[PDB]
RNA sequence: UGUGGAUUGUCCUUGGACAAUGGUAGGAGAGCGUUCUAAGGGCGUUGAAGCAUGAUCGUAAGGACAUGUGGAGCGCUUAG
RNA sequence: UGACCGAUAGUGAACCAGUACCGUGAGGGAAAGGUGAAAAGCACCCCGGAAGGGGAGUGAAAUAGAACCUGAAACCGUGUGCUUACAAGUAGUCAGAGCCCGUUAAUGGGUGAUGGCGUGCCUUUUGUAGAAUGAACCGGCGAGUUACGAUUUGAUGCAAGGUUAAGCAGUAAAUGUGGAGCCGUAGCGAAAGCGAGUCUGAAUAGGGCGUUUAGUAUUUGGUCGUAGACCCGAAACCAG
RNA sequence: GGACGACAUUAGACGAAUCAUCUGGAAAGAUGAAUCAAAGAAGGUAAUAAUCCUGUAGUCGAAAAUGUUGUCUCUCUUGA
């Protein structure tokens, strides 16, 4: 609108709450911090996890399992993300990354049958499951690894 | 949608170049954030004060801890002392942020449409002066009856249109690529060139 | 921007010193003592704003009890017989009539005397 | 700066929403009856997760 | 209890209601004023800001208007 | 150049500043801006030894005369309306004669012979009129802030998608361009692994966590993490 | 290791054109009519000045200086 009558969205901006500025505000003097103790001291308080002396929760439970850095992650793709183009052919990773249905291929492309293909297009990815191939076989595509 | 090209009264090839850029519904929530962020990056954080560990001196205890009958002090540059020592004062920082590209375009198209639905748009024909003549631009604006505040639009780098009509109270010059949401919301009328009238219809279309 | 205080702390301190006008000593000069005296005045006025409806009520009773013993009668008895004859009159009005037209009051006593 | 994780919570795996933990008493103590040793099932963390859910916050 | 008024939450779906309204540590909601910026429109040697006095106005923080002193700047509306 | 300060602020220092002053020495370290447009800075007369006054004169102004723009409180005085020497008092407040007034004009204002009721304020406490703590009075200054992260709520844009970083050509324009990356769309298991299911293990059986999918980018509020982290205050430790 | 210039930058250059009334101790104010503008940033002038000073936009740059060094030679050579 004008620069001398502009108004913001309703309930979009609010005023900040200032503590210690009177007794009518209801947050003065003590400023909602109690009376005494170690939680009312400037910059006081225990570490996030301290039990006050009792053994911490993450100290009684034992650890187990390694990490195995060398891990192969495959971009999971459903069967409902392949029915975007009718009468498709040769759905390679290069045509899938530029399709917008998949991006940043971690290390290959695995297909998982979650829905119905509802088409007879030729598939061609890295590897599939024991159902994906079956669905592709029913369609008529030459799924090659 | 049917605008009429003009040139000192004379009407030229009427151009109906106006679809989703002009005559659309403007947003009153995406136009407020576009103006609040426009003047937010036009601020310079050049303000600072000295704290308790910045004032000169104040390293020796004033008197004894107890046995004098006075308040227990620690330094001569404390915050409650007249010497100095601010607590939480201002500090050098920036006030500029960012917003989604989609919103940036919406707000830009939400301002031009408002100027087209308020009879404040005027698509004139290509114009060029041999030398920056402020008097020549004075009579030029006198013919095209408009408001005090205006905002001429340039196509590329009109040096004769930039140097001239720049020292006028209530007049601003800019290019199609340099179209903001503050200068367009500060003016009352718009004067874009026919050639630069379709250039903004493609970049914002 | 530094916002230094001024012309706002003395404008509110000059409004509490004007309310304490007529006090004895330094209770109308200093503001530290004026605020305390003005803070108690409001607590007193509100407390005696309900005690003013008890003093006047007791006053009328005393006046009606003295103007009822002249006709060999008692306030308790007079009132008892005045309510048995179905009469709705305030204690402030009864006393107002006794101080004025005595004849009227005299007749009223007889009406509440044969109603017993 | 960035916030740091508790590196000694190598004892919790993030489920979809919540966290799964390991069973204490799990070793070097086996003079036990056999109905007892056998229950080495998986339990999740309790609603003490309001004391320590900010410390494992990028385990995700 | 009688008579007039204030706020709520309800209710009915425009004012009669229905109920309700002690309060510390605390939680939630709606406001007043101070300094600076932007836009629009204003006031001022025919006397601005400040200061002094007054029997005035708003449910509170507060806001106007005359009069004296003073001799150059300062309000108002919307937002930050 | 500035949504930086404007003389207790900003440099310790706008002026006589590292100067008065303080210590054997290393060293510590203040207070203090403003007549007027132009000195035209009171010629002359009167009182006084002088200081300073009262006239006069200069000026728009002399209650602008170097204690020199404006001049607020505490504090100190002079005149004047009503009241006070038989009285027991957190000094007020409610009712109320008499004697004087006359406004922002309203069931107005000042003073107070008598009557009823009434043990200041802050902090800390099971509890304070307390003989528990703090303040002689007045004015000025003096305490939840910012940067980067995490989580939740409101608002808006797009939606199975959402969005950019450092950069580069620009009013130090913060709008274009920039697809390394980040979150989500699929989980389960110590892993290899399999996958709408998976691990369990002798068991597809019974169970555990999943499946019926709405998220994401920026901003607003609440709280938290790393920094001194709401403000002031120690005995003491180490280096030169 | 230095002759060779041209140019981006650091003093100084010239630097557009206002009168009249009113109130005033004095107007830049009000009011009325004008006129420059690659200069309507800012300060002074007996009050608030784009046209009374100081400048500013921009023009010579500058008796130079190097900074981008754009450029000829000069000793820089023998390698396959």
């Amino acid at each position: 609108m004008k620069l001398h009558e502009l108004k913001p969205a309703e309930g979009s901006r609010k005023e900040r709450n200032r503590v210690g500025r009177g007794v009518a505000t209801g947050n003065g003097k003590t400023s909602g911090r109690g009376h005494k103790g170690q939680k009312a001291r400037s910059g006081g308080g225990v570490r996030p996890g301290f039990e006050g002396g009792q053994l911490p929760l993450f100290r009684r439970l034992p650890k187990r399992g390694f990490t195995n850095i060398n891990r192969k992650e495959y971009a999971i793709v459903n069967l409902d993300q392949l029915n975007k183009f009718e009468d498709g052919t040769e759905v390679t990773p290069a045509l899938l990354v530029e399709s917008g249905v998949v991006k940043n291929e971690k290390s290959g492309i695995k297909i998982l049958g979650n829905g119905s293909l509802d088409k007879k297009l030729t598939v061609k990815a890295h590897k599939f499951s024991a159902s994906a191939a079956e669905a592709i076989d029913a369609k008529g595509g030459a799924h090659e690894v | 949608n049917y605008d009429v090209l003009k040139l000192d009264g004379t009407k030229s090839g009427s151009i109906e170049l106006s679809d989703a850029v002009f005559g659309i519904e403007p947003n009153n929530s995406v136009l407020f954030e576009a103006i609040n962020l426009q003047r937010a990056s036009l601020r310079q954080g050049t303000h600072a004060v000295k704290n308790r560990s910045a004032v000169s001196g104040g390293g020796r205890k004033p008197w004894k801890q107890k046995g004098t009958g006075r308040a227990r002090q620690g330094t001569i540059r404390a915050p409650q002392w007249r010497g100095g020592g601010i607590v939480f004062g201002p500090t050098p920082r920036s006030y500029a942020y960012k917003m989604p590209k989609k919103m940036r375009r919406l707000a830009l198209r939400s301002a031009l449409s408002f100027k087209a639905q308020e009879n404040g748009l005027t698509v004139v024909d290509a114009f060029n002066f041999e030398a920056p003549k402020t008097k020549e631009f004075k009579n030029v604006l006198s013919t095209l009856e408009q408001p005090k505040k205006v905002l001429v639009v340039t196509e590329n780098e009109d040096v004769n249109v930039e140097l001239s009509a720049r020292n006028i109270p209530g007049v601003q010059v800019t290019t199609a690529q340099g179209l903001n949401v503050l200068d367009i919301t500060n003016a009352d009328s718009l004067v874009i060139t026919e050639a630069a009238a379709k250039k903004v219809e493609e970049v914002l279309g | 921007p530094r916002v230094k205080g001024g012309t706002v702390t003395r404008a509110r301190r000059k409004k509490t010193i004007k309310l304490a006008k007529g006090y004895f000593g330094s209770k109308h000069t200093l503001y530290k003592v004026a605020k305390q005296q003005v803070m108690k005045s409001g607590q007193y006025a509100f407390r005696d704003r309900r005690q003013r409806k008890r003093d006047f009520r007791k006053l009328w009773i005393t006046r009606i009890n003295a103007a009822a013993r002249q006709h060999e009668m008692s306030y308790s008895r007079l009132m008892n017989g005045l309510k048995k004859a179905g009469i709705d009159i305030n204690r402030k009005m009864l006393s107002e009539i006794a101080i004025s037209d005595e004849k009227a009051f005299a007749q009223l006593v007889t009406k509440a005397k044969d109603a017993l | 700066p960035k916030m740091k994780t508790h590196r000694g919570a190598a004892k919790r795996v993030k489920r979809t929403a919540s966290g799964q933990l390991k069973r204490s008493r799990a070793f070097t103590s086996h003079l036990f009856a056999n109905k007892s040793t056998k229950q080495k099932r998986q339990l999740r963390k309790a609603r003490l997760v309001s004391k320590s859910d900010m410390k494992r916050v990028k385990q995700l």
